[PDB]
């Protein structure tokens, strides 16, 4: 006969100030007095459990709260969310459906159905559900999940529009700006990428995920010292990260500091022995340093990690040409020219190998293949014309 | 040093909140007291306590825990002190001159009554120091009751989609009222004229821990340790980040300088007064503070009274005169690189020969292991490893076995131990294993016992095998430690 929810306000005020100690005591007292049926000493207790690592007792207590209020869309939403926090997404979908047939006007059900169908690789239903989630109430996370769908399924041609429309409003989210800048890097545009990365860096100066891409873009267009300073900005925050040290080694390899680049690249390779980019960089630098015994080793590793590349086999063949193994260089160059489409350096180097082998016959074939493929490198220009005039 | 400190005490057990603590005139003569419905030291004993000066003058028991306490003038006939409407249960105790004067009851629901949680006042027509104010109650049932000047009849009933937690009333009730309600579902709903339903809602993403209304901007304190300034139409205009959690937000308004700035009682033992976007007059406290109030307490237009999370009181009177670690390389490195540059071909050839021989020997050992079936990891998915525990003549030998497959159980399997029957006495050296469900580590334990009077450590083999086959599916080895017998 006492009032059922006597102290829901006090429990809510203790839980909302991040106490979780006095709130639990008041929850226990209320439940002991009311013998259950409170529906908010169980709800807040389950939310507290979910705040801790445990997502099992949270699911149990949300089940009890759903049993108490069988027609209450929020309880079904919370139970499906406790499912989705575990690995079960089909059951999460089937509980979100019931939560939707009691409330057809909320964005959370549609956003969560989208993120579930994403984990279930059902992209039509996920895409349509997230379009709905936008139309009900546009949120940043729905935009992010839609961009993720359009990236996984197809091309950036569908993601650039969504990310631009997303950053259009609420443009202070670093994730949206940075992801749109990254997707600009993924395409030919290097200017708007710099624009959005600088927009991010104004808000957060020490953003590691943005500093990395900005330094990459800088390294691409020379001026290695600016990228080196960008990396100095974040070096202490991430002192052991293979990508940072790989980019720093490429910085030091740009300005002819080959030893201080081998150092950084080997350090990054030790912290990630399965990363083909660092292996390719080590092979390239050991080629430039004229060592030709470690270059082959690192390039063969990077081949064994990403075999469907053209430049890898070209560099391995250049390492084999100076290792007194010309037949292996022949077959490696054949692999490369078969596996390369838009890099004439491979063709020119194979023409050089052939002409140095005394053939001069197939060297013309490789020269014609290169000239069909084609344009900026200063030293690939001269050998282009020298192997031409001398053939 | 803009905040002149007045009193710092720690024995005052005052565990009130930022909404059930209000100061106003209570006996005329321009002497403002501060009435607060304080809980128990834990929350068991509801006690109404009023403060004049900095000595406690009257604390008296209360029926139930007060959910809010706000003062207001009930009528303009010879204006005496405002009435203190303290909310408790489904009831509103209206105190006149800090004496029990009236007990308003909430009209029940078809019994299933409700409880009132949030309570503020609203201005009728004048909005001055002598105007008449009307209550606005937030029932636990999702309803807002706009009451009368004398707390006996209802003037309006507003429907809200979720239980309110915080309330803000702006304007005058008759012609221009704005009611902002921070609910439990993490949303602010605004109520205007002619709208029984808000239809202008704003979600915060986290449950609002506070609500203070500035003349144009409405600040919402988030559970994510920040403030978010919105407009009264439903469009956010700014957001500022806090370094720690937000425990209580109140309003600091001084009319001499026209400064109406929101406060913030952060959990990092500090309080920072916030205008539109700038920080100023940040203070420190010996302990994080749960409730702050700014008004004309005592006889000063700039008093701010604050209660520590652990109790105690701190009253402050505002003065009116406001490069990299790139490694190094030694001679060894350049000599080694010179050797590599002059003898790279021999190194390449001999390393390739060594790699060929290594592939040969690794394949040899892999085939020999497959023959003897000595791999504890080996279509036909399984994984077993045996742990030994304990010194002394009796060891506990637990085999952790696991089926590693998507969804396929393994019905018929059995474990057989191979030991030296003169050194170890295994009770059951052969036993069936339960149905292995994919994904669960089954610990199957046995009690090995050393029999040798002298310390002798001998290996023990374990074979897991089908019941229709004779070749072990997999195996494991354990070097039994020394006995330490008697």
């Amino acid at each position: 006969f006492p009032i059922l929810e006597k102290q829901n306000w006090l429990i809510h005020l203790y839980y909302i100030q991040k106490d979780y100690e006095a709130c639990k005591a008041v929850i226990k007292e209320q439940l002991q007095e009311t013998h259950g049926l409170c529906e908010y000493a169980i709800y807040v207790q389950a939310l507290i459990f979910r705040l801790e690592g445990n997502i099992q007792e949270s699911l149990r207590l949300f089940q009890m709260c759903a049993f108490l209020s069988p027609q209450c869309a929020d309880n079904l939403k919370q139970v499906a969310r406790s499912l989705f926090l575990l690995g079960k997404h089909k059951a999460a979908i089937e509980v979100y459906n019931e939560a939707a047939k009691l409330n057809q006007k909320d964005w959370e059900i549609c956003h969560n159905l989208g993120v579930c169908y994403i984990y279930l690789k059902q992209f039509d239903k996920a895409q349509d559900q997230l379009h709905n989630a936008l139309h009900l109430n546009r949120h940043d996370l729905t935009y992010i999940m839609l961009g993720k769908i359009f990236l996984l399924k197809g091309d950036l041609d569908k993601a650039i529009e969504i990310y631009k429309k997303a950053v259009e409003f609420s443009p202070e989210n670093t994730e949206l700006l940075t992801t749109l800048g990254l997707l600009y890097l993924q395409l030919g545009i290097y200017q708007k990428a710099f624009e959005h990365l600088g927009n991010t860096l104004t808000y957060d100066p020490t953003n590691y995920k943005a500093i990395l891409a900005a330094g990459s873009m800088m390294q691409t267009h020379g001026d290695f010292d600016v990228a080196l300073t960008k990396y100095k900005v974040v070096a202490c925050a991430v002192i052991e990260s293979p990508p940072l040290w790989n980019n720093i080694g490429m910085c030091f390899f740009g300005k002819k500091k080959y030893v201080a680049a081998i150092s950084c690249l080997k350090r990054a390779n030790y912290l990630a022995p399965l990363d083909w980019k660092i292996l390719y960089n080590l092979g390239l630098v050991h080629l430039t340093m004229q060592q030709y015994a470690s270059a082959f080793h690192f390039l063969s590793a990077a081949i064994n990690f990403q075999p469907k590349m053209g430049e890898l086999y070209m560099l391995l063949a250049v390492a084999l040409t100076n290792l007194e193994d010309s037949e292996n260089a022949k077959r490696a160059y054949e692999e490369a020219v078969r596996l390369d489409k838009c890099n004439p350096l491979v063709n020119l180097n194979y023409a050089v190998l052939l002409y140095n082998q005394g053939e001069k016959r197939d060297a013309l074939a490789q020269y014609q293949e290169m000239e069909k493929k084609v344009s900026s490198s200063l030293e690939f220009d001269p050998e282009m014309v020298e192997v031409a005039q001398k053939l | 040093s803009k905040w002149l400190d007045s009193l710092s005490d720690s024995m005052a057990n005052i565990h009130t909140f930022s909404a059930c603590l209000a100061l106003a005139d209570f006996h005329g003569d321009g002497e403002y007291k501060l009435a607060m419905g304080d809980l128990g030291p834990d929350g068991r004993q509801p006690r109404l306590k009023v403060l004049k000066g900095h000595t406690l003058v009257s604390q008296k028991p209360l029926p139930d825990l007060p959910a809010a306490a706000v003062t207001f003038l009930m009528a303009s006939h010879e204006p005496r002190t405002p009435a203190l409407a303290i909310a408790s249960g489904p009831c509103v105790y209206v105190y006149k001159n800090l004496k029990p004067y009236f007990k308003f009851s909430l009209p029940s629901l078809p019994r299933r009554q409700t409880v009132i949680t949030t309570m503020t006042t609203l201005k009728k027509n004048l909005a001055d120091e002598d105007a008449v104010s009307c209550l606005v109650l937030g029932t636990e049932n999702k309803e807002l009751l706009v009451l009368d000047p004398e707390a006996f009849t209802i003037l309006a009933k507003m429907s809200l989609p979720s239980v309110p937690a915080f309330l803000e009333a702006s304007g005058q009730f008759d012609v221009e009222f704005r009611l902002a309600a921070a609910c439990r579902n993490g949303s602010i709903y605004i109520l205007r004229r002619d709208s029984k339903r808000p239809k202008y809602c704003i979600e915060l993403g986290a449950q609002p821990v506070g609500l203070v209304g500035v003349h144009k901007v409405l600040v919402v304190g988030s559970n994510q340790d920040s403030l978010h300034g919105f407009t009264y139409k439903g469009k956010r205009l700014w957001t500022v980040q806090m370094p720690a959690a937000i425990l209580a937000m109140n309003l600091l308004e001084q009319h001499s300088r026209g400064l109406q700035a929101v406060m913030a009682a952060l959990a990092n033992e500090e309080v920072r007064i916030y205008h539109d976007k700038v920080l100023l007059n940040v203070i420190r406290t010996p302990e994080a503070v749960t409730s702050l109030c700014f008004g004309r307490y005592g006889r000063e237009d700039n008093t701010l009274i604050m209660t520590t999370l652990g109790g105690g009181l701190i009253i402050k009177i505002l003065k009116r005169t406001a490069k990299l670690n790139v490694p190094r390389k030694t001679r060894l490195y350049v000599d080694q690189t010179l050797r590599e540059r002059e003898a790279g071909t021999a190194m390449h050839r001999t390393f390739q020969a060594d790699l060929y021989l290594l592939r040969l020997r690794a394949a040899r050992a892999y085939v020999q292991a497959l023959e003897s079936s000595l791999s504890p990891v080996s279509r036909e998915p399984l994984k077993l490893h045996a742990v030994v525990q304990g010194l002394g003549p009796t060891f506990k030998l637990t085999l952790h076995l696991q089926n590693t497959s998507t969804a396929r159980p393994i019905l018929g399997l059995v474990v057989c131990f191979l030991y030296n029957e003169v050194l170890y006495a295994l009770p059951r050296a052969f036993f069936k294993v339960p149905l292995l469900v994919p994904g669960l580590n089954y610990p199957l334990e046995t009690f090995v016992k050393s029999l040798s009077d002298k310390g002798i450590s001998d290996i023990i083999k374990v074979l897991v095998l089908r019941e229709g086959q004779s070749t072990p599916l997999l195996s494991a080895h354990i070097n039994m430690p020394m006995s330490e017998g008697l």
